[PDB]
């Protein structure tokens, strides 16, 4: 899947904080919508 | 005449030994419930192969030549190509008509619980409460006689049409389902669910509207949602089975199915739960609607005690298995523990160091990989460090050492990891029935934190956000804050950090209640340096946002002004397309523009989606069901003229592939 799917940056994958504008509750037992 | 033979249904003697016990579990009853509940479940799960078990969704998961990562209960396990999964498939779909009809009852039984159960162990990630309740069913179901009433195998066998079956075949079912109930309540018997913890916001639902009109909505969540669902699994548990409590325990039951049903989307559960309820009344109340022994005689009264027995004993086996444990206990689906635990996963870092060259890169968290389930069980992390390390030489990447770096929290509490970050995975020992020596152990001490952390979320502005974080001694964690989030402050609650900033190579020791200012755009290392955890925090604000934001409401402002009259000099040429809303015969506009058209334009479309009437949902809502069914059948047989007559030309293929795809309208 090319090099720009498979590996990241050093600067890229170190970002911790991630804010919005970019639930948090998954629940497991909740088939995944996909047509 | 005894009250205990009138409420068990049975005497005190007929346990007494074991022939007067299987003269007891094979007396004659009538087969109606049976064959309404056998009519019911195989139209469910006839309804239920296309949509949840992947038959519209499967030219998209077995593609040939894509190479991903599975996660099945045996390594030997393997997929075949998709044309053999689309009979496997039509094979499954065949023997749930048959045990629907009722046509060759104990053929079409097999022909579904193999391929079912097939599909069920080739992957670990699809596992859930549901799906092992329907293969104990079609199990169960396999031996019983379900057949004998209101079915074409009756019309086409006269020997076979309206006779009597044992008591067992009732006995099993109703045991099974008595122990879905107690094993799912005696499971809701934890700290994080009668405090109210998980599932907190389910209160805000429109269905609990009645319910805030006597309680708050705390209290809500905590005597409705948390305490009732408990008391309602046992007392669904205990009352169906006595005649004087039936009524009301089917109105209860069915009154929590629906809500079930209508709030999450777990599919067919809750008309499974609603078919099996009326199980518990006479074998022959279908029938008023409508208006020495041998060796199978003992080999049913065995089969009974050993599958009760290992139904309660399977939920708590997870102290010979102790390589599947890990802060939560087992693989999830087998252990009734329905929507107990939360999760919200922060970061994930996958590093990897050649062996060769010794260089250090970092992968995609989630490449080759179709769920997101292997976070947070080290089995399935084991897998996917086997693929990696089989999958990366395609890459030039010589033998590699993989390291992982997750952070994950149950229930709202501090972010922590899960795996050792200083462990190769590649090389790691794990064994199905020792215990893993790299997982992290749950901060269990930090439980009352939980309240205060809550203080400070109420404490923020309206564009601050708060990250908490629990550390363990000598382990460190290395960020990049990025340019855009200026404002970053780092606060210590609880033992003892080192900061470091590797611009000028500093580093300050921070105590309890010390606060720093992070640098943007920079590299800082947190150290912990004491010899118990330290929790400490990220408090930050997005300045860009900001900035947009209040240039975003000036433009709004300045339009405003505009309109209603104000602001009598011309126009500037930039506000042009916002009065005109369309970039014809002019100069590009600029992004603030473009993302002020496109913020006016989704609002519109939030708008005219609310204001929709409820036929119409209705009506897309079955339109797109009629897509699924359709696109599942036209691929069906698409695979099968292509195992069977053989393959055509890729043109034709594409043409088939193109209308099987195409929208009803
Ligand atoms: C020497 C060896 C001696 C024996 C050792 C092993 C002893 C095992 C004893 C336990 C197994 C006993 C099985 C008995 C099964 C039985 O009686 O079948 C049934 C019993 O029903 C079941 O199968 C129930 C399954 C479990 C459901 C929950 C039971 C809760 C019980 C609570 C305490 C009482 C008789 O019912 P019926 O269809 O005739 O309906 C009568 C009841 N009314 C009218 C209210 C609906
Ligand atoms: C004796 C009785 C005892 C009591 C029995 C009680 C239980 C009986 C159950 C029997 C089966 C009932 C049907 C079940 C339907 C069903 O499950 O509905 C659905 C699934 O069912 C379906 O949609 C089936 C649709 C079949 C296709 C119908 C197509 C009809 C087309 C008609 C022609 C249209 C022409 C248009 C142009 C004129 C659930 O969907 P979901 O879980 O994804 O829902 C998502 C939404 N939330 C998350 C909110 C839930
Ligand atoms: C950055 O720091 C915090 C957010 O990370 C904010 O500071 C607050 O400053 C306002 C100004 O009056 C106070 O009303 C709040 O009580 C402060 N919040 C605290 C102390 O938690 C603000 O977004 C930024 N402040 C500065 C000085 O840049
Ligand atoms: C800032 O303080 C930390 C606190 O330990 C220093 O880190 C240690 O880093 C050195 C590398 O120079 C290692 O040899 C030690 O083993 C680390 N300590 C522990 C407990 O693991 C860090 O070096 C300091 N930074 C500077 C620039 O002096
Ligand atoms: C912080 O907030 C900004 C607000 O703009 C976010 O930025 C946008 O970033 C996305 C990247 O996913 C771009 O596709 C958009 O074009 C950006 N909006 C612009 C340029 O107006 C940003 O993602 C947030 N997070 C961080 C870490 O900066
Ligand atoms: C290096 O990898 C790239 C893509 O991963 C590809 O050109 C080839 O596999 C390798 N090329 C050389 C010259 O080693």
């Amino acid at each position: 899947e090319t090099d720009q799917e498979v590996f990241l940056g050093p600067p890229e994958a170190q970002s911790f904080l991630s804010s919005h504008t970019r639930l948090t509750e998954r629940f497991w037992e909740s088939y995944i919508y996909n047509g | 005449d005894s009250r205990i033979g009138k409420l068990l249904g049975f005497e005190w003697t007929d346990l007494s030994s074991w022939r007067r016990l299987v003269t007891l579990l094979n007396r004659p009853t009538d087969p109606a419930s049976l064959a309404v509940f056998r009519f019911l479940f195989g139209f469910l799960m006839v309804l239920d192969i296309p949509q949840e078990r992947g038959l519209s969704s499967l030219d998209r998961k077995y593609l040939d030549g894509l190479d991903v990562c599975r996660f099945p209960l045996l390594d030997a396990l393997r997929p075949l190509p998709l044309d053999w999964m689309y009979l496997v498939y039509t094979i499954m779909f065949l023997g749930a008509l048959g045990m629907m009809l009722g046509l060759c009852y104990r053929i079409s039984c097999v022909l579904f619980l193999l391929p079912y159960w097939y599909v069920f162990l080739l992957d670990k990630t699809s596992w859930n409460n549901h799906s092992y309740l329907y293969g104990l069913l079609a199990f169960q179901l396999t031996f019983m006689d379900a057949n004998h009433y209101w079915s074409v195998d009756g019309l086409l066998n006269a020997h076979r049409r309206n006779a009597h079956v044992p008591l067992w075949n009732y006995a099993v079912l109703r045991g099974q389902i008595f122990i879905v109930y107690f094993i799912a309540g005696v499971k809701k018997l934890d700290a994080d669910w009668v405090e109210g913890y998980s599932m907190e916001y389910l209160s805000r639902h429109w269905l609990f509207s009645p319910f805030k009109l006597l309680l708050s909505e705390e209290l809500t969540s905590l005597l409705v949602v948390h305490w009732g669902g408990l008391l309602l699994d046992l007392s669904a548990g205990f009352l169906l089975f006595f005649d004087v409590s039936r009524s009301i325990g089917l109105f209860f039951v069915s009154y929590f199915h629906c809500m079930n049903s209508q709030l999450f989307s777990i599919g067919m559960f809750s008309y499974v739960m609603l078919a099996s309820s009326p199980l518990f009344c006479s074998p022959e109340w279908p029938r008023k609607l409508v208006s020495k022994p041998g060796l199978r005689h003992q080999l049913g009264a065995a089969f009974t005690l050993l599958y009760l027995l290992e139904q309660l004993f399977l939920p708590y086996s997870h102290f010979l298995t102790q390589g599947y444990n890990n802060w939560t206990n087992g693989l999830y689906g087998y252990s009734w523990d329905m929507m107990v635990h939360s999760r919200s996963h922060q970061h994930v870092k996958i590093t990897y160091r050649d062996g060769r060259t010794g260089e250090l890169g970092y992968l995609n968290p989630g490449v080759f990989t179709q769920s997101r389930r292997w976070k947070d069980h080290a089995d399935m992390l084991k897998q996917y460090a086997t693929c990696l390390s089989r999958l990366l030489p395609k890459y030039n990447v010589t033998e590699p050492q993989i390291y992982f770096d997750i952070w994950v929290s149950i229930n709202d509490r501090f972010q922590q990891r899960i795996f050792d970050p200083r462990v190769d995975i590649v090389q790691a020992a794990w064994s199905p029935f020792q215990r893993t020596s790299w997982v992290q152990p749950l901060l269990m001490d930090l439980s009352p934190w939980r309240a205060k952390l809550q203080e400070i979320k109420s404490s923020l502005d309206n564009h601050t956000e708060v990250v908490f974080i629990a550390d363990f001694p000598g382990l460190h964690l290395e960020n990049f804050v990025s340019e855009d989030l200026g404002n970053t402050s780092i606060q210590l609650l609880q033992g003892e950090v080192t900061v470091e900033l590797v611009a000028e190579q500093k580093n300050q020791t921070l105590r309890e209640g010390e606060k720093m200012q992070l640098p943007a755009g920079e590299y800082h290392k947190v150290y912990t340096t004491s010899p118990s955890p330290s929790c400490y925090m990220y408090v930050y604000v997005n300045t860009t946002e900001l900035a947009l934001e209040q240039d975003l409401a000036y433009l709004q402002e300045l339009k405003e002004k505009v309109e209603n009259g104000s602001e009598t000099g011309p126009l500037p040429p930039e506000l042009q397309p916002l009065l005109e809303g369309e970039v014809k015969g002019g100069p590009e506009p600029t992004p603030l523009v473009q993302t002020f058209l496109r913020r006016q334009q989704r609002l519109q479309e939030i708008e005219r989606r609310r204001n929709t009437p409820f036929h119409e949902r209705f009506f897309r809502f079955l339109l797109r069901k009629l897509y699924v069914f359709r696109r599942s059948f036209l691929m069906t047989c698409i695979s099968l003229r292509n195992l069977i007559l053989g393959r055509p030309s890729l043109e034709q293929l594409a043409q088939e592939v193109t209308y099987a795809n195409l929208r009803p309208f």
